[PDB]
RNA sequence: GCGGUAGUAGCAUGCUAGGGAGCAG
RNA sequence: UGACUGCUCCCUAGCAUGCUACUACCG
């Protein structure tokens, strides 16, 4: 339902963050291993949701590499 | 994650709320500390003395499930390998797999 | 792997083995320009090869497709069929083929050294994508010659400014550093910084561009990178817009031209224009007039080269912002006056080389000569604006055809934009007599420009003419005139202001050679892109085919100010000319 | 089928055996006809067989083919396709938290560091612009990611610490914008 | 086909039988005219069916023997490729402090563990935490092994260069920790 | 009237090899 | 970077057997 939703955005949110070579800070790539590994595992929509704001932040605050504003008016949420 | 089949089985009345079928297998990712942690998993092999009056009772009462079986050497060329394409180790990934020095 | 076969507009699968660019030909294409042209190979999702150990046939004729494969015929596994039957080769898109009624396309261009009369004039009567493809393999054969050249090296480091090179041996050697050589260096078996090297002189004499530090044995090769497919057109339809709605006029308006309303009110109500500009037409003073006129207009200002753009940058942060351009820098030669890696402005600059593209409104570039359609794609295809206005001369230092064999084409026969004009008529009137003078204005409008400029501004009866034969002497590499430079300078010296001019020549050796005993800085024509100064001393030869050919240099001209200096051995560009003539002592 | 060179052949004899018996005649002309009949019938139920697994054999090589390309095209779009499926599953969601950090993150709010979840928690964001720091934040309070932070300290571009009171549509354009606004989390 | 040696038969006894169909032939010539091209036709069947056969055994050698060629000329890359190696790896022995401890034994024969730890030249130590750190590796120089080392590199986990001064008790937190030491042998 | 023999085409079974994929300890 | 075994589904190539029609000689 709404935990099932949460749990396969995790999964494509560390493959966006896998591709832009977050992998070669090993200080950051091992706190989204751990927010994605913990994800995984929760049992409340409520504690997940806030996981995926740490998670999700590490995307936004990459600058250059995700065009935001393309990729939001590109028949998705303007 | 193959999301045209998380489509079909949401339309289809799957993963509601309160069911008993959930999702509780996943890919679990890892960070570089991992193998060197698995290795250190071998801690718990300690130097271990056993009752030699039993163990030899034991090996004797156990080599009877395995009597009706047959054994022993075989040529090179009576020897069964499948998937040639596999890993042939240290000193040698470097230069081919099982079936380069099982040809050579 | 799914390309588009654009000889018949056919979405298609297969491509030419042996063939130039390689390019997507239909089951239709690719089924005659096998037979006759002998491109016995094509390629696919997969090779058409025989797959069976140390098969060396391959050649699509009649290899047949069996067992997930293709077989051939010598070794027959046959059980199958031809991958060439019934008009067609075997391939995804099947069905779906148009064909085409032009079969010796490929069986003229692909065989050809891309250099003959024939191929190009039927080349310029072909359709805008055909063209786009033809001047793609253009720069795909350039390419695939480059890699056939020689390499320099050294082994030896001396004391400066006495070296030695070699070359080759034996092989077919002249080029005029025109793009200059920069390789990478060696020490023992890894690649070392060693820079930007210039040969121009030359036991050899070198000069010195920038200080350096030569090491033992570095070569120097040039690698050139492969023109990316591009998709956009060159030119475009005609057609007027509705109103000058959606922009944004301003209340001041300009008094020192007479002929600025009327054409920012054409300019309103028409979309796409051309024109026939020699130096000094609009291109120096009215890119900032419309700046000023239309600001919220996002107008791009690119040349071909950087050194263009600084005639305009120079004084562009004086009369306007600094911030008013924006340019990016690589890590060609350049100057890092300006804001670089700023790319978000409303005058934002550009470049042929690179630059991002977000967003524009005005079309205005620089001279646009020496290049093909290449150039107009490259820039439509980077940024598509609401107006064009084409600034330049299609015909003002155009690029040089490679490989000369069969004379040069005339003018009126250009890739597109030449004979249109002259097949249409003009659109626009523009002409900025301020800078050039009457006597060039006379003569270059009355060649081939009727009725375009007047005569504004008058002559100080300083122009140079004298009748000189002289006698040429070739040798087995070189040549030296004797005669003409001598009398030039005899011609000099009767004059007390002569010393504070340049020393510009068709040949670098030559003029090099003869600053030695003058002491004049060393200069070469490439292209003088916005640099316009007052004394010059112009040459040429070999006239008869290298310089005597046609008006190549008929625009370049104006450079000068109040006369410039153009001695000819002709009768054809002086049978109403009038410069002042007088007699040798 | 039809159109197939050994066709000729089921047709006049299937024509000529079958008239004959009409007009009738010995029983050695039947024979004759009949050993001619299938003297030139296998040579169509060969021909017309060897085709028939030509056919389906040809639209299989051409089926491999048709994935040995997809999946080419598959791969190559691998970057562009993942972050157009991450965000049309970020907006079915329908969060509130992750529809702020998103939207604020559109007009120029990014963070610079991760969003801390404990109670302490120092942030540093980027306000580029005073519309965006009256709508966020007005006070000492800012609301960031459905939660509340109190700003403890304010910087310009180098080292400029901007006091809360002269950040006012009036002092303002005198700075230079981007901010990097440090907050704590509340409770 | 044009090459088998029962071609003149079969050719000859076609010409005899299917040329003279138009002369009239009686029904004693006949069983020449038939059983004349017959049996010629069933030995010319059976001299395809085996030249079939000899064709596909040829090749059959023509295939496993460029396999068997193949195989050898890569047996001879990799036997070139070891020896390659173990030449290599052996220009590398400081062959005056190896030449001491086989000498110094009784028959020769040493333990393989003690090798690289009395006969090299280099260290390489790898640091978890901070803590490890100064009761390990304190100062530049230290000793291990019955030896004294002196640093000359300190590398970190993304293998980029630490000083020892950024090694501190509260910058600690600001490194990526497995930290790998480079140290040379002294004296 | 029937049987045997040698080729040819067509339909299923088992076995031997190669290729891709799924599960288990 | 990709271990050792076992089972099993699908596709292609080759070998032998099993009821038929076609050939042709032979009875
Ligand atoms: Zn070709
Ligand atoms: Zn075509
Ligand atoms: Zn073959």
């Amino acid at each position: 339902s709404k935990m099932s939703d949460v749990k396969c955005t995790s999964v494509v949110l560390l493959s966006v963050l896998q591709q832009l070579r977050v992998e070669s800070s090993s200080k950051l790539w091992a706190q989204c291993v751990q927010l994605h590994n913990d994800i995984l595992l929760a049992k409340d929509t409520t504690e997940a949701f806030e996981k995926m704001v740490s998670l999700l932040s590490v995307l936004l605050s990459m600058q250059g590499a995700v065009d935001i504003n393309k990729l939001c008016e590109e028949m998705l949420d303007n | 994650f193959n999301k045209d089949f998380y489509d079909f089985a949401v339309s289809k009345g799957f993963f509601k709320e309160g069911s008993s079928v959930e999702l509780k297998h996943f890919f679990f990712a890892q960070d570089g500390n991992a193998a060197i942690s698995d290795y250190d998993y071998y801690r718990y092999n300690l130097p271990t003395m056993c009752d030699i009056r039993q163990l030899l009772f034991v090996v004797e009462v156990v080599d009877k499930y395995f009597d009706c079986y047959d054994g022993g050497c075989i040529n090179a060329n009576q020897v069964i390998v499948n998937n040639l394409d596999k890993s042939a180790g240290f000193p040698f990934n470097k230069w081919g797999k099982a079936r380069l020095y099982y040809d050579s | 792997a799914v390309g588009a076969c654009v000889l018949c507009n056919s979405q298609t699968s297969l491509r030419c083995g042996a063939c130039i660019r390689r390019p997507f030909l239909c089951c239709k294409c690719c089924y005659d320009h096998v037979i006759s042209t002998s491109h016995k190979l094509v390629l696919s999702v997969n090779p058409y090869v025989c797959n069976a150990p140390g098969c060396d046939v391959t050649d699509v004729t009649q290899l047949y497709l069996g067992g997930m494969s293709y077989y051939c015929k010598s070794h027959k596994p046959p059980i199958s069929f031809p991958l060439c039957a019934n008009g067609q080769v075997f391939g995804l898109y099947k069905n779906t083929c148009v064909g085409s009624d032009n079969v010796t396309d490929f069986n003229a261009i692909a065989t050809c050294d891309w250099t003959n009369a024939g191929d190009y004039i039927l080349a310029n009567t072909c359709t805008e994508r055909l063209k786009l493809f033809a001047a793609e393999t253009l720069k795909a054969t350039e390419e695939t010659f480059k890699l056939s050249y020689g390499i320099a090296t050294v082994r030896e480091v001396l004391s400066d400014r006495e070296l030695h090179l070699s070359w080759e041996v034996g092989k077919p050697p002249p080029l005029n550093r025109n793009y200059v050589f920069t390789g990478y260096r060696v020490t023992k078996n890894s690649k070392v910084q060693i820079g930007e090297y210039t040969f121009e002189k030359g036991a050899v004499v070198y000069r010195g561009t920038t200080t350096y530090k030569l090491n033992v044995g570095d070569y120097f090769v040039l690698t050139s990178h492969t023109v990316m497919p591009l998709s956009a057109p060159t030119l475009v339809p005609q057609e007027h817009y509705v109103r000058i709605t959606g922009l944004y006029p301003t209340l001041n308006i300009s008094d020192e031209f007479s002929s600025n309303v009327a054409n920012y009110q054409k300019v309103g109500m028409q979309k796409y224009s051309t024109l026939q500009g020699p130096p000094g037409t609009g291109k120096s003073h009215f890119a900032i007039g419309l700046a000023l006129y239309y600001p919220s207009a996002r107008i791009v200002y690119t040349a071909c080269s950087h050194a263009a753009v600084d005639a305009l940058c120079e004084k562009a942060l004086k009369y306007l912002p600094i911030d008013k351009c924006s340019r990016i820098i690589p890590a060609v030669e350049c100057f890092d006056k300006f804001k670089v890696n700023s790319t978000l402005e409303q005058y934002v600059f550009c470049t042929v080389n690179a630059l991002p593209e977000t967003t524009a409104d005005i079309v205005v570039f620089d001279e646009i000569s020496m290049a093909t359609n290449y150039d107009l794609s490259v820039v439509n295809a980077r940024l598509r604006a609401k107006h064009y206005v084409y600034i330049g001369d299609p015909a003002q230092l155009p690029a040089p055809r490679t490989l000369l064999t069969k004379g040069t084409l005339e003018p009126e026969y250009f890739n597109s934009v030449c004979r249109l004009m002259k097949t249409i008529g003009p659109d626009m009137f523009l002409g900025t007599c301020r800078r050039c003078p009457a006597e060039i204005v006379d003569t270059v409008s009355a060649l081939v420009y009727d009725n375009k400029l007047k005569a504004h501004k008058d002559k100080s009866a300083q122009c140079f003419k004298m009748f000189y034969k002289g006698v040429i002497t070739h040798d087995v590499s070189s040549a030296i005139n004797r005669p003409q430079i001598g009398v030039v300078r005899e011609f000099l010296t009767r004059n007390p202001a002569w010393r504070k001019a340049v020393f510009i020549s068709p040949y670098n050796s030559q003029n090099a050679v003869a600053s030695k005993i003058l002491g004049l800085p060393t200069q070469t024509v490439d292209s003088s892109q916005g640099s316009e100064y007052d004394y010059v001393i112009f040459t040429q030869t070999t006239e008869t085919a290298h310089s005597c050919n046609v008006n190549r240099f008929n625009v370049a001209i104006t450079r000068a100010k109040v006369g410039i200096l153009c001695i000819m051995s002709d009768r054809d560009l002086y049978d109403k000319l009038q410069f002042t003539s007088l007699e040798i002592p | 089928f039809s159109s197939l060179p050994s066709y000729a052949a089921f047709a006049t004899a299937q024509e000529a055996y079958e008239q004959a018996v009409a007009n009738g005649d010995s029983e050695v002309v039947l024979k004759k006809l009949k050993k001619s009949l299938n003297v030139a019938k296998s040579e169509f139920d060969r021909d017309a067989a060897m085709q028939r697994k030509l056919e389906k054999m040809a639209d299989q090589a051409m089926t491999q083919m048709y994935k040995q390309a997809r999946s080419e095209d598959k791969r190559a779009k691998v970057t562009s396709a993942m972050q157009t499926m991450l965000f049309t599953m970020l907006r079915k969601l329908d969060n509130d938290a992750l529809n702020n950090i998103i939207n604020n993150a559109r007009d120029g709010c990014v963070p610079l560091n991760i969003i801390p979840l404990t109670t302490a928690a120092k942030l540093m964001v980027v306000i580029p612009d005073y519309n965006t720091y009256k709508n966020t934040c007005d006070g000492t309070t800012f609301t960031y990611a459905s939660a509340l932070w109190e700003i403890q300290q304010v910087v310009d571009a180098d080292s400029k610490i901007v006091q809360l009171s002269e950040i006012s549509m009036d002092n303002s354009p005198n700075l230079a914008w981007p901010l990097i606004v440090t907050a704590l989390r509340a409770n």
